[PDB]
């Protein structure tokens, strides 16, 4: 299982003065940190969210972000000034940073930046560069950000070393939570005729759900999207199109790792 | 990578328009205006990221900025006030952190121009006693009767400026301290070797650049209009 | 004000070394720069320090910066008369043009010049355009002598000032006194502690 | 802009009289400013918890609202959303069967 660590930052600038920045952090599909605009410090959303970092290492790392957040806010504002009247508020910046962990001690880090909902910029190698499709005016911002050698060297440290190291630490510390198995519960219902198999409360995400006459997998089964529950489990429904009257005979089979080979079967 | 400011010195009345200019030929996108007041660091007034753009700094009130082109950033004072008396610095830069500073511009904003007066300049010739006692010759220059205290005194020998062997009073003295609008006086020295002074082909000139009124300022009195002007005194070396 | 310099001002004899402190609260602190400013003049850069713990030198100037302490110093070795200036500490909050600079108010230095061979005299100098007007020049005293102002407001006496004949490597102090409204050169500096061996020519 | 997708669903299988938790999942929207309300019989329910906002790989925002409820035969439950991408506020109703 390849685990992706994600730092998601979203920043809104309404006008020249007003601004908020909120962040959430994910390891796979589990939230590990929240950092809202209102809060001076980064919140742990899991007991093991500090990973294997000492207190001193964490304090020094948080402090770096604390400065980054304030600095980022102003730099966007000065960039908007530098570009105007080409670009103007409201503005939405999103960042997606982190690493993907692989078997052995291999990994891969990324830092992607979105402007008004379009991916435009990334950190790659030693510098910022625009990705294909990006407007040319971004070349001024990029040139300016690349002048800052201090920021460059730090971001290279974060992506090349801090991320992988830290996530290895997170994977050890949070193993119990990551490997948890929660059993799904299912129930049935119809609607105008369409049949619905409700599966909810399962962890982890991979699940098998099919409509069945006896043991002939109905080809017509349509899976919905995976919808989350608050308690960090999943919900999913499979719908089957039918002619009224022919419901009797149909059953719902549900396979999931938590069931330990004891598939849930639910006849109508 | 050089930057210039004009004027370098300006005496102005309240309610007047003053324009401070900066020219920079380095193709730098960015220009900045500061003022320096004794007991503070430089403070940012306005700045510009390029042609047509100007931005407020930390102390923008009373000033308006104008960036007509890549090379000109200009600080406009629409209605001048005494509180704007200061020394103004212009700077430029590209994407990097370095700002390259201009040489400065002194502004004095007076309530009234009624006392402005150009100086008299006298040059005093080296003493024969000094020459014989030291083998050195000291000329003295005296600028007197001027108001306000905005004068640059400089020494020229055969049409070239000399700094070696020169010293000038750090500030002028009041001729009448029991009065609020006393005229000022200032002295300076140039010491050369006696044999340099003894040379009748060396031409010595003390020069004072006085800063006062402009051709555009109104003048309501009878004495000549105390315009920005040069007043000077000169002597030839003698044996 | 997030940038504080110390001392406010200091007075030093030529040849002596001195040290200037800068302490700041600027965040972040990408770099610190030291400027020199002669009275009536612009800002000349002496050095710029950029590393977490940094040291640099430029001739008789050297400097350290310690970012954890948010503290820098400027060492001037073997001070010369031309070192007389205000010294300004500047911290930049970015490694690019997006940054603001935060200026200290400066430290004022005065270097007292070393007069090798004193010879205090008082001379009379004549005006070129007219032999009737004249000034009275007190020169070549050492830096131990103070020039006190005149008792009479008819008379004008300037404060001492030091000139350097660079080519001859020669420094000398001087003061000038005058007054049109009977006045003469023995009378001129009566209110000052002029040395005992002062030359008063005929 | 993206117009919000709203999806209402219950945590446990629905039984009249039996306390439960009801979810409103709001997705696919840009920009991030949103007002999400959970309504009982048209009236705003008070103790409504919100997940932190987040976004997918495609940069679109999502958020989960949930609240304690008790499904009865009579009571109707809904999730009402206001967002700039919409002239009118959009209300999706809880249907136990759907
Ligand atoms: C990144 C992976 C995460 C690592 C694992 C840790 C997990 C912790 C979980 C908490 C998650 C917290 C929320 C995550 C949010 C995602 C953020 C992604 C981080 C990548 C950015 C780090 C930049 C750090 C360097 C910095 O603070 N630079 C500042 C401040 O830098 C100043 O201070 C800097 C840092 O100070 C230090 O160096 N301190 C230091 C202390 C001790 N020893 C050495 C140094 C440095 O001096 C630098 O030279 C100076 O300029 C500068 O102002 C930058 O410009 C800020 C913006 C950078 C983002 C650019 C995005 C591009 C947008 C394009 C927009 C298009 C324009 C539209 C108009
Ligand atoms: C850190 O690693 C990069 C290698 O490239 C990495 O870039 C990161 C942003 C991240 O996305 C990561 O997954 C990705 O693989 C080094 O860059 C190389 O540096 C050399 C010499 O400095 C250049 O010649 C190469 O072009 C450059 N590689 C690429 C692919 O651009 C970087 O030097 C290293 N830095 C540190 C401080 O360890
Ligand atoms: C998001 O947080 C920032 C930083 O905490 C807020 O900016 C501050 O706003 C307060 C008033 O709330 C001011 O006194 C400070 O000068 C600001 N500090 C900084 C460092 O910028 C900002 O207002 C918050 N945004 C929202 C929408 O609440
Ligand atoms: C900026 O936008 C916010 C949010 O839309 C608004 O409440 C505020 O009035 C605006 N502020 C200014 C100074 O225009």
């Amino acid at each position: 299982k390849n685990y992706t660590f994600r730092c998601l930052q979203m920043s809104s600038f309404a006008n020249r003065s007003w601004s908020r920045t909120d962040s959430v952090v994910w390891l796979g599909d589990l939230q590990t940190h929240r950092w809202s605009n209102d809060s001076a410090t980064i919140s742990f959303t899991k007991p093991w969210s500090q990973g294997k970092l000492s207190n001193q290492q964490w304090e020094k790392l948080q402090h770096m972000f604390q400065v980054y957040r304030v600095s980022f806010t102003r730099d966007i504002q000065e960039l908007v000034k530098m570009m105007s009247p080409k670009e103007d508020y409201p503005i939405e910046i999103q960042l997606s940073a982190g690493c993907e962990m692989y078997p052995g001690n291999a990994s891969e880090s990324f830092l992607h930046v979105a402007f008004q909902g379009k991916y435009v910029v990334r950190f790659w190698g030693t510098s910022w560069q625009t990705v294909p499709g990006a407007p040319s005016w971004l070349d001024l911002p990029i040139k300016v950000l690349n002048a800052d050698q201090g920021t460059s060297a730090t971001v290279q440290m974060l992506l090349n070393d801090t991320c992988p190291l830290f996530v290895r630490g997170l994977l050890e510390a949070g193993k119990s939570d990551l490997e948890k198995q929660e059993k799904p519960v299912a129930w049935l219902s119809s609607v105008p005729r369409q049949l619905v198999c409700h599966v909810s409360g399962f962890y982890p995400k991979p699940v098998w759900v099919m409509w069945m006459r006896g043991d002939q997998e109905q080809q017509g089964t349509h899976r919905g999207d995976f919808l989350p529950n608050a308690d960090e489990t999943w919900y999913l429904q499979a719908t089957l199109d039918v002619e009224a009257g022919e419901e009797a005979g149909l059953a719902c089979r549900v396979k999931h790792s938590s069931l330990g080979g004891q598939d849930i079967i639910l006849y109508w | 990578a050089a930057v210039t400011q004009s004027p370098r010195n300006k005496v102005a009345v309240t309610g007047g328009k003053v324009t401070l200019s900066c020219n920079q030929t380095n193709n730098h996108n960015n220009m900045y205006w500061y003022r320096q007041d004794t007991g503070h660091g430089l403070r940012l007034i306005h700045y510009s990221y390029g042609a047509g753009s100007t931005e407020k700094g930390d102390i923008p009130d009373g000033y308006k900025a104008s960036r007509p082109s890549q090379e000109n950033f200009s600080l406009i004072l629409e209605l001048a006030t005494p509180s704007q008396t200061s020394v103004y610095f212009c700077a430029s830069g590209d994407e990097g952190y370095t700002q390259y500073f201009g040489p400065g511009t002194r502004l004095l904003v007076l309530e009234d121009l009624r006392n402005v007066t150009p100086p008299k300049v006298s040059l005093f010739e080296p003493s024969k006693a000094e020459i014989s006692h030291t083998q050195k010759a000291t000329l003295v220059c005296l600028a007197t009767g001027f108001y306000p205290d905005h004068v640059e005194l400089s020494w020229w020998v055969n049409g070239k400026e000399v700094h070696s062997g020169v010293c000038t009073d750090p500030q002028p003295l009041k001729e009448q301290p029991a009065l609020n609008d006393s005229r000022y006086s200032l002295s300076s020295r140039l010491r050369v070797s006696a044999t340099f002074w003894q040379n009748p082909r060396n031409h010595f000139r003390c020069q004072v650049q006085f800063y006062g009124l402009s051709e555009n300022d109104e003048w309501t009195q009878d004495r000549a209009k105390p315009v920005t002007q040069i007043v000077s005194a000169e002597a030839w070396g003698r044996a | 004000t997030q940038v504080e310099q110390s001392p406010q001002s200091l007075v030093v004899r030529q040849g002596e070394n001195c040290v200037l402190q800068c302490n700041y609260s600027v965040t972040p602190d990408n770099h610190l720069r030291w400027f020199k400013q002669d009275t009536g003049k612009g800002l000349v850069s002496l050095t710029v320090l950029v590393d977490q713990k940094d040291k640099t030198s430029n001739g008789r100037y050297s400097a350290t910066l310690d970012k954890d302490a948010k503290h820098s110093t400027l060492h001037i070795t073997a001070t010369l008369l031309d070192d007389t200036a205000t010294y300004i500490c500047v911290v930049g909050d970015r490694g690019s043009a997006l940054g603001r600079l935060h200026f200290g108010a400066g430290t004022q230095l005065i270097v007292i010049p070393d007069i090798q061979n004193p010879d205090p005299a008082v001379y009379q100098l004549r005006d070129s355009k007219s032999s009737d007007k004249s000034v009275c020049l007190f020169t070549d005293f050492d830096s131990q002598t103070n020039v006190s102002q005149s008792k009479d407001s008819d008379v004008y006496i300037t404060d001492k000032c030091v000139l350097d004949m660079r080519s001859m490597d020669f420094k000398s102090n001087s003061a000038v006194a005058w007054s049109n409204k009977d006045f003469a050169c023995a009378n001129a500096f009566n209110n000052s502690i002029i040395p005992e061996d002062t030359f008063f020519p005929s | 802009q993206k117009t919000p997708q709203i999806q209402v669903y219950s945590r446990h299988p629905p039984e009249n009289g039996k306390p439960n938790i009801l979810n409103c999942y709001v997705t696919q929207f840009h920009p991030p400013h949103i007002e999400i309300q959970m309504l009982k019989n048209g009236k705003k329910i008070p103790k409504v918890e919100m997940s932190d906002m987040s976004f997918s790989k495609d940069w679109s925002f999502y958020i989960l609202a949930h609240t304690e409820f008790t499904p009865t035969e009579t009571d109707t439950y809904a999730c009402r959303v206001k967002h700039a991408s919409m002239a009118e506020p959009k209300t999706v109703y809880w249907d136990r069967d759907m």
